[PDB]
């Protein structure tokens, strides 16, 4: 941000030779103290009064108080810091004067001083008792009391110490002084009426210089970042909404900084949270049953569906059952189901959480049986006391949507082997994504590889020999029979990511079991709030699509860590046919790029599978050929723009004969665009695929020579029946 | 098995490039079909193909012998889109565009040292159209194009 606007360069140097000499003398940091305040210093011309492009109506004389002492003739006036929300000082000069008399240069310090000092640190952060001691130079500390340079109409009360008693209340008093303080500690003449008559102030705005000044010019610029942000929510207040188990979260943070990168999580329900450091395996590939958030076995995956989430939906559950029964006949042994057993804690939360009410109890073939309570209107719950089994049934006025009816049955719930034990399942961690840092991933190669691709002659060879390393032992990422589709880096920090969570106490197995959901192509899922963990440990939950992409646009992207995503989201995910949004940079600058052979080709094609009419029909109609022969033409210019011989020409070359190869293709475009009836669709695309081209040589155009307009430069072109002296032609049209 | 997304398009690869009117093709112009569709495949390679796949004497191609061939090559070169995300990786702004600036500025995060000097002359062979900087286009071809 560049503080000084000089307005008029209309004098010669000694305008300027003085504007300059005026700043200089100015402390370089109570700039970048004001330029941090948003500032900007204006220097107009002769134009004193109300007619600076800034000096009209905004924030004007509501109370007078304005120069070292009061005056207020407005009109007569050289220099103005408009107050409110910016500062904006503006200033100007007449013929060669503000030597000799100093006395008018000394406004615009105080004039000035208006600006910093109220934030400055009088009251900066607030009346600090630095300032508020200083500002008890009055008649204690030094046997100088000797004031009457600011201290006049406003304490002629030396007759009430100054401190938390009165100092507020003529807060501006008090920065008068602050301002004839810093205009005289300053002023190009008197520096010692200072130094000579207040003691303190001087080793006081000394102290400012001194770096006091390089002080608010620093807890201004750190504030400079955190104030306007990124609003997420940083600490404690996000790994609520984390779902994780803080043990977990906590010990992922010991990760994010050994190996430096990113690591971000979708949404833990907040249910499973607790079942997790209870010791409760997660749900992986393997299973697909629904959770469920509602009466005792929520957390769960409930062999039976009527009894998570999809509570009604016949279909839904239908197919839910559906999916368990084989989830354990192809991976049996591993996947199957135990009896669910709420154990103590579990639930004490189910209550105050609201799930569960524990009322009545009753004895049945000798046993207790608490009865666990729930608002359900199909469904009954009781649990066991020798052991905690928990068991349901359909009430006697009531059915089950599927067309069940049942009397008291123990809930089943999915569970996977571990250790050789069918443990219950619950919510994973499904990571949203992984950030290794750029020079991690380094870390990832071969030294032998790296070293065996630098050592080539090639630049242009080495640059493709580094981009397959960094794609191949970075980017890549091949499908796995057990973690679904991930990278080996990724696998090896899934794999730290949970002896991480069982170095801790977790008997459970494994939390993180798959690979990052930018991979999940096929069934993509949005979700609004995700929760990162930087490199540094602090924790963090975005709260939009958005912020998430921002926030990993500025913190990841655009900074040095290693991000892809997933390959579906501008595209139609094909399985839960989904469509979602994530800005993609080459898309951003299609607008402007000639588009490649296969590129129309293809477009093409699409078309042609969409409508049932290609640009050009099978017959024999020899306007068709015309056609079809035409496409086959705009298939070249295009596939000629893109040349890789076009090195062996200098830049400035590159830039005409590719605007020509261009307008090229463009042209035979406009040519079928003018042809027989191709149908409007294909009649659309014609059209923006000219917007391109048209675009993409403005580019190439505005990048050298840029007065003549693509719609010109067209014109002056004849594409009958000779070329050859067409591009002669262009060239100097060029020149 | 190539989609038929996949598939529509080397449809409109013979179809454009025929002046017979068969839905045969010839060698010299079985390349010029992939070429648009973008290879740079050797006036080599394009021999025991054609020279296999078909010596059915003639010298020509119809779909069939391509809808093949070509479900052969759509393997190890699907590097499509590691491709561009590496290209996503470099354009370290959002630009869509990669510049010397940040080539070199990455170039060395991955341990390798260039010269200012270097690194404008990667860019500039990069380059096809002059701008001064590389695009995806300009790119793929870059990385690909052996
Ligand atoms: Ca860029
Ligand atoms: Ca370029
Ligand atoms: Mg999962």
């Amino acid at each position: 941000n560049n503080l000084v606007k000089t307005e008029f360069t209309n004098e010669t140097l000694d305008k300027i030779q003085q504007t300059q000499d005026l700043l200089k003398k100015i402390p370089k940091d109570v700039l970048e103290i004001y330029s941090e305040l948003g500032g900007e210093i204006y220097f107009t011309d002769i134009d004193l009064v109300e007619h600076k492009e800034l000096q009209d109506l905004s924030e004007e004389e509501k109370n007078s108080m304005n120069s070292r002492g009061e005056k207020v003739p407005f009109a007569s006036r050289f220099v103005f810091e408009k107050k409110r929300e910016t500062p904006k000082l503006i200033i100007n000069i007449k013929d060669y004067a503000i030597n000799s008399e100093q006395s008018k240069e000394v406004y615009y310090e105080i004039g000035k001083g208006i600006s910093l000092d109220i934030i400055s640190k009088d009251k900066s952060l607030d009346p600090e008792f630095l300032n508020l001691i200083k500002s008890l130079s009055d008649d204690s500390d030094s046997s100088d009391l000797l004031f009457s340079q600011k201290f006049k109409e406003k304490l002629e009360l030396n007759n009430k110490s100054i401190d938390i008693n009165f100092i507020k209340e003529n807060l501006t008093e008090f920065q008068h002084a602050f301002s004839l303080a810093f205009s005289y500690y300053f002023a190009p003449d008197h520096r010692t009426v200072l130094e000579l008559y207040a003691p303190d102030m001087f080793e006081y705005m000394n102290k400012l210089e001194k770096g006091g000044f390089e002080k608010i010019s620093e807890s201004l610029k750190k504030e400079g970042v955190e104030k306007d942000r990124i609003d997420v929510l940083k600490g404690e207040k996000a790994l609520k909404a984390s779902g994780l188990v803080p043990e977990h979260a906590d010990a992922f943070k010991k990760i994010a900084r050994e190996l430096n990168t990113y690591i971000l999580f979708r949404p833990v329900n907040k249910l499973a949270t607790n079942l997790i450091k209870s010791g409760v395996a997660t749900k992986g590939l393997n299973v697909h049953g629904k959770s469920s958030d509602w009466g005792p076995v929520a957390g769960y995956i409930p062999f039976d569906q009527d009894l998570s989430k999809k509570h009604g939906q016949q279909l839904a559950v239908e197919k839910g059952n559906l999916e368990n029964k084989k989830s354990i006949t192809e991976h049996e042994g591993e996947i199957g189901k135990i009896p669910l057993k709420l154990d103590h804690l579990r639930i004490e939360e189910l209550k105050e959480n609201g799930i569960i009410l524990k009322g009545k109890k009753e004895i049945d073939n000798g046993k207790k049986y608490y009865l666990l309570e729930s608002n359900n209107q199909v469904y009954e719950f009781r649990i066991s006391d020798e052991n905690n089994e928990v068991q349901y049934k359909t009430k006697e006025g009531k059915i089950t949507v599927l067309g069940e009816k049942f009397n008291w049955r123990n809930i089943e719930v999915m569970a996977k082997n571990v250790e050789g034990v069918l443990k219950p399942l619950t919510a994973d961690y499904d990571l949203f994504a992984l950030a290794p840092s750029l020079t991690e991933i380094k870390k990832q190669i071969p030294q032998k590889e790296w070293d065996k691709v630098v050592n080539t002659p090639n630049s242009l060879e080495k640059q493709k020999g580094v981009t397959n390393l960094l794609i191949k032992y970075g980017i890549e990422r091949k499908p796995d029979s057990t973690k679904g589709t991930l990278s080996n880096w990724q696998k090896q920090m899934l794999d730290r990511l949970n002896e991480a969570v069982k170095y801790t106490g977790y008997t459970g197995g494994d939390v993180v079991n798959h690979g990052t959901e930018q991979d999940n192509e096929e069934f993509p899922e949005k979700d609004n709030e995700i929760f990162i963990i930087n490199p540094e440990g602090e924790f963090i939950l975005t709260k939009n699509w958005e912020m998430t992409g921002r926030f990993i646009e500025k913190n990841i992207t655009g900074k040095d860590y290693l991000y892809y995503f997933n390959r579906s989201y501008n595209k139609i995910a094909p399985g839960n046919k989904a469509y979602i949004e994530w800005t993609d940079p080459i898309t951003k600058a299609k607008i402007n790029t000639i588009p490649t052979s296969a590129e129309f080709i293809k477009n093409l094609s699409s078309i042609r599978r969409s409508s049932n009419v290609g640009v050009y029909k099978d017959s024999g109609d020899k306007d068709e050929f015309a056609k079809k022969e035409s496409v086959k033409k705009i298939a070249g210019y295009l596939s000629d723009y893109y040349n890789s011989a076009n090195h062996i020409f200098s830049q400035e070359k590159k830039r005409k004969i590719s605007i020509f190869r261009g307008i090229q293709a463009y042209n035979e475009i406009e040519n079928v665009l003018k042809s027989k009836q191709i149908a409007p669709e294909y009649k659309n695309y014609f059209q923006y695929l000219k917007e391109r081209i048209t675009n993409q040589v403005q580019l190439l155009l505005t990048h050298q020579k840029s007065n003549i307009e693509f719609k010109l430069l067209y014109k002056q072109l004849n594409f009958t029946e000779n070329e050859t002296d067409n591009f002669e032609v262009f060239q100097k049209i060029i020149d | 098995q190539l989609t038929e997304e996949q598939i529509a398009e080397f449809k409109e690869a013979f179809s454009l490039f025929d002046k017979d009117g068969d839905g045969t093709i010839t060698t010299k112009e079985l390349g010029t079909v992939m070429r648009s569709l973008g290879q740079n495949p050797t006036e080599a390679e394009l021999q025991d193909m054609i020279n296999e796949v078909d010596a059915d004497g003639n010298g020509t191609i119809d779909f069939p012998e391509f809808l093949t061939m070509m479900a052969r090559k759509m393997k190890d070169t699907d590097s499509e889109e590691e491709i561009r995300e590496a290209f996503r990786v470099f354009d370290k702004d959002g630009n869509g565009y990669i510049s010397a600036a940040e080539l070199r500025h990455v170039m060395t995060n991955l341990g390798e040292k260039l010269t200012d000097e270097e690194v404008d002359q990667m860019i500039r062979e990069a380059d096809i159209d002059g701008d001064g900087q590389v695009n995806y286009e300009e790119f793929v071809q870059m990385m690909t194009a052996k």
